[PDB]
């Protein structure tokens, strides 16, 4: 089975809400490796939000994105999730849900859908 | 970088409503400190609210004030706040923001605020009224002369006074205002050589802080 | 489960990776090494998204064969990638320090400690009243003793643990953390007291200032004198059969050697290899009821380790009669299991 | 709860004396040999200034007259010389447990020569009559001691009726009051 | 935090011919960089990794190199399948993208 990240659908909420994207994991042992969500947007090219870890919720941040997300996963339900809080005018991205190919080899060769997140 | 606590200014608020009574700390490592919060009615005696951590936010509060003050912190920008619910005209008072020892090993507070005075009534603001004093031709025994400003019917407390800008403050006897008739009267007087009255301009300044009055 | 195939190697925090071809512990080489790897190794002996910093540091230890780094391979584990070798590229090795610990702002018969000093000190209650102390080595655990949480205390709703406080008198209720978890060493025998120690969990992690820190666990290979100096500190009796004290005092006290403290005049064999004696033969100097699970930490590279834990004792102000605590470098690996094992 | 008992309510000193405020408590407040027992200072229009902290310790900053003494339940605090700057409001406050609280205070005050009044009568300036209002204001000044009372003749005849008299507080650079009456 | 700074911002490429993007790095990153390939819809495809390595399955045309703080990245003989904005990533550290570069045919 081909490593299967499926993202949550686009979705849209108001300036000073917050979205809570998912991204549920299929075709390998989800806490064996770990989650990286990584941010896309237009002009400022691509960045890295932070990873999170299924064995433990170890998490890491950007110094940009502290406060403004909160990497969640529910190891049973097999899916991890992402909380934004506060959006604003500039956190319209298509986010990427990113695995990473092992504890030992950072890399991210398997990427989610793309969940297109836009603030009114 | 000497220690400072800044407290907010003087509020003038409606009975059962609440004020925020905010104290920004500077001058030291924030969270290494206890910072106490201390109250103060007219001319009688201080009373302790209660402390708050800031490293971690445990907040003690003093019988009394349990359902009364909630304390909260801003460790971020480097601030204490205090939160007064249901004020009647009893909660009127001065509250200090203080900073207790190193580790609140003492308990004891080395720092303070400037205070907060409190106002809790439904009167409504009024500006002061300065009418200039000046002496009389017919006593001018001597070099003596005595001056002064009068200010009456303001609301409410604090009123800052001066004289000639700060440049003369020696003989400056500004004298506590007083509730007459539902409003505050406050007075003031000046004593220099009879020969620099004429040759020298002399005049009060007062600000009000509630509502902005120079004159 | 068996998970714990790597370590660090003494004060320099030499990371190893054992080898069962040759059934020997091998640290790690610099040349070509992911910083990443470190957080991964960090993250694989019980640290939650704790990580201070990885170094490249000349072999502090004596081993001559290395496990270098293969960086043709891929997607395996730290043990796979990594192929034994005699010599490295770079004469250094790697140095991983999991977590930010050890450092603080610097009983009978021991001096008033000041704010700062001892910031891992914690006291628990179990009433609104003190039993005895731990040691905060990490944001959420404590560690402290068996014989403090034996039944009917070994529920964690009764514990709530005050951290960063010197004064008794201002530990009062919304000052401490709750307790989630208490887990006790499945080999502790109360007869004769052999592994007693104790860990906690709070449901609310530790912020740490300059008044609250954690103590550094002690690594393999801590080279200690026969009579290293070491500390202790708590809320216990300053007098023998005293009340409790309302601050924190603190001691200098010195490890006895096992071999001595075992003697026919001393508590005649009865230390077992998990426990290590401490103190004074002439005396003066003890760590007294109500000071249970304390800290005795030593300072080597400028930095406090957890020497041991207070278990027992058979009197305070007297001669012969050093403090005896557990011995956490035995417990570390138990340590590492159970803090890992947090969730499953 | 611990309350701490401060007397006396007020004590007169000249320049130059001893002054002793003492403090007691209801339980004692030494214990591990510290007696936590603290004194304050705070003049008109100031907030508090530590100068002693456990009963026995100078904060940095004040001057070496100010002396503390006491163990247990019993407090004192020294003033000798007593300057005309040290005219204040004291107040002992025990940390031992919580709630902390503070003493009563001990309002100081200086003794010194007796004075009279400077006495000046102020008729209504011009801008008073634009409203309607009338208030004559008459200044006593540098005046010991602060038990006066004055009476007012307006056109030679007694009156009463509507009096309000204001007081200031010791002044720090000569030890006299002031007063005002309209 | 690695930044790192990839340069040019964009280039005007000639069909059939060769590019270069460079892509510098603000530590020393034991050659751990990475090139991903970036479609406008179909998500970031792993190209490159470690400076000597292409993710099996993919053109041998394409090779990086590099060392220090300093890497490249070249494609030679462009295709319109190749049209897409690549960055370098390193995982020395953290994790760090690079600015990218719009490969654009002339």
């Amino acid at each position: 089975d081909q490593v299967q990240l499926q993202q949550s659908g686009a979705e849209l909420a108001r300036p000073g809400a917050s979205v809570k994207l998912s991204c549920k994991a299929s075709g390998y042992t989800f806490t064996s490796c770990g989650i990286s969500w990584v941010k896309q947007r237009t002009g400022q090219g691509l960045e890295w939000i932070g990873e999170i870890y299924p064995r433990g919720g170890n998490t890491y941040y950007n110094e940009k994105f502290k406060g403004k997300a909160t990497l969640t996963a529910d190891k049973s339900s097999s899916t991890a999730y992402m909380e934004l809080r506060s959006l604003t005018s500039e956190d319209s991205a298509v986010y990427f849900c990113a695995r990473e190919n092992g504890n030992y080899d950072p890399l991210f060769a398997y990427w989610g859908q793309g969940t297109l997140v836009t603030v009114s | 970088d000497q220690v400072q606590l800044q407290q907010s200014g003087p509020e003038l608020v409606k009975p059962g409503t609440s004020v925020k009574i905010s104290c920004k700390a500077s001058g030291y490592t924030f969270t290494d400190y206890y910072i106490n919060w201390v109250k103060q009615r007219p001319g009688q005696g201080l009373e302790w609210i209660g402390w708050i951590f800031p490293g971690s936010g445990s907040s003690y509060y003093n019988a009394i004030f349990k359902g009364k003050a909630t304390l909260t912190v801003d460790t971020s920008s480097n601030t204490a706040h205090m939160s007064l619910s249901s004020l009647t005209s009893d909660d009127s008072a001065v509250y200090f923001c203080a900073r207790g020892d190193f580790g609140n090993f003492g308990g004891f507070f080395t720092y303070w605020g400037q205070g907060t005075l409190v106002t809790v009534s439904a009167a409504k603001t009024t500006a002061p009224s300065v009418y200039p004093l000046a002496p009389v031709c017919g006593g001018t025994t001597g070099s003596s002369v005595t001056l002064g400003c009068l200010v009456k019917g303001y609301f409410p407390e604090p009123v800052t006074l001066t004289w000639n800008s700060g440049s003369l403050s020696s003989g400056v006897h500004t004298f506590p205002a007083l509730l007459q008739s539902g409003l505050y009267t406050l007075s003031s007087s000046v004593t220099v050589t009879s020969n620099t009255w004429p040759s020298q301009t002399i005049t009060c300044n007062v600000a009000h802080p509630a509502s902005s009055t120079k004159v | 489960d068996e998970n714990r195939c790597v370590r660090l190697y003494g004060p320099n925090f030499i990371l190893q990776v054992y080898s069962s071809q040759r059934k020997s512990w091998h640290p790690v080489c610099q040349d070509d090494w992911n910083e990443n790897y470190g957080r991964a190794a960090c993250r694989d002996m019980g640290y939650k998204n704790n990580f201070y910093s990885s170094q490249g540091i000349v072999d502090d230890s004596g081993s001559t064969s290395f496990m270098k780094l293969n960086t043709s391979a891929g997607n395996v584990d730290i043990y796979k990638k990594l192929y034994h070798s005699d010599a490295c590229s770079s004469k250094a090795v790697v140095s991983l320090r999991c977590i930010a610990c050890g450092v603080n702002l610097n009983i009978v018969g021991g001096e008033s400690a000041l704010p700062g000093a001892w910031p891992w000190q914690v006291s628990l209650h179990v009433q609104n009243v003190h039993v005895c102390g731990g040691s905060i080595i990490t944001p959420e655990w404590i560690v402290t003793a068996a014989h403090c949480v034996e039944k009917p205390l070994n529920n964690p709703w009764h514990w709530t643990a005050f951290a960063g406080i010197l004064r008794q008198s201002f530990m009062f209720y919304g000052a401490g953390y709750q307790v989630e978890k208490v887990i006790s060493h499945p080999n502790y025998d109360s007869k004769t007291k052999n592994n007693d120690i104790a860990l906690m969990k709070l449901q609310k992690p530790l912020t740490f200032n300059d008044l609250v820190k954690p103590v550094c666990l002690p690594n393999p290979g801590m080279m200690l004198q026969p009579e290293q100096l070491c500390w202790i500190s708590g809320w216990g009796a300053t007098e023998e059969k005293g009340k409790t004290s309302e601050v924190l005092n603190a001691a200098k006290v010195l490890l006895i050697e096992t071999q001595r403290c075992n003697s026919r005049y001393v508590y005649d064999n009865l230390i077992t290899p998990a426990m290590i004696c401490a103190g004074f033969l002439q005396g003066n100097v003890d760590s007294c009821q109500g000071d249970s699970g304390g800290p005795l930490v030593t300072s080597k590279n400028n930095i406090w380790w957890l020497i041991g834990d207070t278990s027992w004792g058979s009197g305070c102000a007297k001669a012969y009669r050093p403090g005896v605590y557990g011995n956490v470098m035995v417990f570390t690996d138990w340590i590492y299991r159970q803090m890992r094992a947090d969730g499953e | 709860d611990v309350v701490v008992t401060q007397s006396p309510a007020s004590l007169a000193v000249s320049l130059g004396q001893r002054a002793t405020i003492s403090c007691r408590a209801s339980k004692s407040v030494s214990t591990s040999g510290y007696s936590f027992m603290h004194w304050y200072q705070q003049k008109p229009g100031q907030p508090p200034k530590l100068l002693i902290y456990l009963a026995s310790n100078l904060e940095s900053g004040v001057p070496a007259r100010f002396s503390g003494s006491g163990s247990g339940t019993d407090f004192i605090l020294n003033i000798h010389p007593v300057e005309e700057e040290d005219a204040a409001t004291y107040y002992c406050q025990h940390s031992r447990e919580l709630p902390l609280t503070f003493g009563a205070g001990t309002k100081l005050e200086l003794k010194r020569a007796d004075a009279a009044p400077t006495v000046s009568i102020f008729p209504p300036s011009s801008e008073q009559l634009t409203s309607g209002g009338a208030s004559v204001v008459c200044f006593l000044n540098n005046f010991y001691p602060k038990d006066i009372n004055v009476k007012w003749k307006i056109d030679g005849s007694e009156r009463q009726n509507g009096v309000l008299n204001s007081w200031t507080d010791q002044d720090s650079k000569d030890s006299t009051y002031s007063m005002s009456s309209t």
